[PDB]
């Protein structure tokens, strides 16, 4: 049985992101997040309940992604460097979502927290949007797999990176690019920076599994991804119905998920299906901290 | 003119093949000896891949400006590479893009090279 | 689907594990080894070729922890604070495996590394020692395990945590306290403190899983783990023989495997097996090293 | 003599059935009102639980010895518990031993303590 060897590199790139993960590593103890409340008073009621609602999503999406598509993905994997990178990443899931339950201590009392995970639980839209994610992921557990099951795994995996998470993370940067919540906007530009090199890394192992598929094979996953693509839009503009009606925002956040939906796109070396539009300008200010230069090897 | 440029993963490959214009990809031995843009990538918090700065080392008496393909989710740190450049040589950004750029990205570009080109 | 709320705590033992891998965090560029090499050419050529040896060993065992051995594990836990705090581990066990690259780098030339890696990979001892060890965890490879399954997959993973690294453990430490290869030693004993609690938290999990089983169950995985740790046993003191007689140390190894067999007992709550003796008084110096007090969130 | 201890997984539980001596596990509100020796175990790196501090303060003034149970695999950290409550105290270190006690850690404890009850 084969011992990873890192004096031997077995792809051009695992070195270079296993040293990246390392260098973003954080934790949640290095951002207070209790100034926020001075802010957090001034939104009315239907803003506070949408900024709870997106959080508890984020949640469940990070605890699926830690919990079964980080290690169903990499136990099927070969090449043990970026098995390795796979390990951290999954890691570093558990990370984000130990994160938004900091924010929530400090914005909210331990009623209303079980209120939110109830909602979570329970709201019929998010489990129909995770089940088509995860149901890739489950095909991954018996003994041997198809690459046709692992590259569609993949892509499933970089759909919800680089795609998925944006309706979410659409309010909190909105917010911290007007000046309020910009304490826990900081912990979400910290989550973005390191989702940002994810899905480029397991783009880059999909794009190596699909050049080894057979040519039927390949036309198959093509014509499969697509329809995944679009059923996850259709599932998305219900729930950015349900979120944002109430604050006028829907047509702005649709906008962002066609946005982030062309950069997954690309992150699989396919290209864009969405009309080109620029970033919200506010989004855009949203995304601009301090805290996201932070070298941990410095 | 002549249009410098490197890619890890493919992006900056694939705006090249938008801009119909005289492209080379850049390796540690190439010596350029006539005028040239640079494209980059942006890597690490902001920074030039390292074979982009050796290759500049050798040939930045003809480098003319430069642009920087990135991410915004970056925020500052977005097409960075290009400011360090910029500094370091004296020489103006031309544009940055995301990822492969959009169609906007390619016309601004080969409007700002017209522009430098005098 | 449920979302981890580390607002209301699914144990009592999670989130205090949590904090304290957080507080190990280490990767191997704090510990330069390159003032290793006075003391390496001191070594007679056979003490070099043992040295090579259960560091390659040690390699392979972290490989399969990280890459099979918690993933597994963990997909199949209800419990989401602790699957958090497994995925983490799991991460940690790459950054171990790494560490050891990181040694070879400076003692041996590209050609010596590679012929130590062709020399695991065929080596029909760690096959056999590998392959016991996993075949417990290759059970989990389906969508519903059995208690009983996860039980005995969690005694193979305190087994090889609490037990079986220490055959390989025993040389660097005993160098280490003669003052020999003491930087690669620093490493050792940074792994060590990791999996010091990697073991205790295991058998913590496993002694709940323990409660819920059958009478008959409690029976048959009592007689199982009996039968599991002689049979790992028999193969230890194969192993000992082949690497240690040219050095003169079986008999040495042998009491601190049986030491060592006897604290994973112990970290299942289970009654030790072997006969107690003390540390050898070399190893023991060899554990006390400056870097082990080193806490990240100081 | 009375011994009070505290165990998080069991160890220093079962150490203390073996001893066959008068022992009860601390909580919160308890108050020993006699001479009694304690047994905590090592946690963090190298610390005494917070149970056990807050014990400590309120019952410091009977407290004639401390035993640690911990894990060698912690170097200069080994049973370090008990040197922080022997300094902040000025009371002996009664012994250190590993998880449960080897039959020699009894009866080193067992000699010891009739040791310090005069
Ligand atoms: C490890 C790592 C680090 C960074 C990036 C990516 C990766 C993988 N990218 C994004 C990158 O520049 C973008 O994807 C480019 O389009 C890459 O171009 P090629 O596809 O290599 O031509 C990036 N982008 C940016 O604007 N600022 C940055 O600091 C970084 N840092
Ligand atoms: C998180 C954590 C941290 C430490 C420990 C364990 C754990 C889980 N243990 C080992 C511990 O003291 C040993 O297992 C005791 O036997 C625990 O006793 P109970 O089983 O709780 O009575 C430990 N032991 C030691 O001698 N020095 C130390 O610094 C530590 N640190
Ligand atoms: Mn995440
Ligand atoms: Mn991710
Ligand atoms: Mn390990
Ligand atoms: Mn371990």
């Amino acid at each position: 049985m084969r011992a990873v060897n890192w004096n031997k590199k077995e792809d051009d790139f695992s070195l270079m992101f296993w040293k990246q993960n390392i260098a973003q590593f954080w934790t949640e103890e290095e951002i207070a997040v209790s100034s926020d409340k001075n802010t957090w008073v001034q939104l009315s009621k239907e803003e506070q309940i949408a900024y709870k609602r997106v959080l508890g999503g984020l949640t469940l999406l990070d605890t699926k992604q830690g919990g079964e598509g980080m290690p169903l993905v990499l136990v099927h994997l070969e090449n043990l460097q970026a098995k390795s990178v796979l390990a951290f990443m999954g890691a570093m899931e558990e990370v984000h979502a130990k994160s938004y339950s900091h924010i929530f201590t400090t914005l909210a009392t331990e009623e209303e927290i079980d209120d939110i995970f109830d909602w979570v639980d329970n709201h019929p839209l998010l489990e129909k949007k995770a089940g088509i994610i995860t149901s890739y992921y489950r095909r991954l557990l018996k003994p041997e797999v198809t690459k046709k099951e692992l590259y569609m795994a993949m892509v499933a995996s970089v759909f919800l990176e680089s795609y998925l998470f944006y309706s979410g993370f659409f309010y909190p940067l909105y917010l911290a690019g007007q000046g309020k919540l910009t304490a826990s906007g900081e912990i979400i530009n910290l989550i973005i920076r390191d989702e940002s090199i994810h899905g480029v890394f397991v783009g880059i192992l999909a794009q190596q599994i699909f050049a080894e598929l057979s040519a039927e094979e390949q036309q198959e996953v093509q014509k499969e991804t697509q329809e995944l693509l679009m059923e996850l839009y259709e599932i998305e503009m219900a729930y950015t119905e349900e979120i944002y009606t109430s604050i006028g925002l829907v047509e702005d956040v649709n906008r962002f998920v066609r946005y982030n939906a062309n950069k997954g796109l690309m992150n699989l070396g396919l290209e864009p299906k969405f009309e080109e539009e620029e970033i919200n300008p506010i989004v855009l200010n949203g995304l601009r901290t301090d805290t996201k230069n932070h070298d941990f090897f410095s | 003119m002549l249009v410098a440029y490197d890619s890890m993963t493919g992006n900056v490959k694939r705006f090249i093949h938008k801009l119909n214009m005289p492209a080379v990809q850049i390796d540690e031995d190439l010596v350029i000896d006539e005028d040239f843009i640079l494209i980059t990538y942006t890597t690490g918090f902001g920074n030039v891949p390292e074979r982009v700065l050796d290759f500049l080392e050798r040939n930045n008496e003809k480098l003319k400006g430069v642009s920087a393909s990135g991410n915004r989710n970056w925020g500052d740190m977005f097409g960075a590479s290009a400011d360090k450049i910029s500094t370091k040589y004296e020489v103006p950004i031309v544009s940055k893009f995301e990822l492969s750029g959009t169609n906007n990205d390619v016309e601004y570009f080969k409007e700002r090279v017209r522009e430098i080109a005098t």
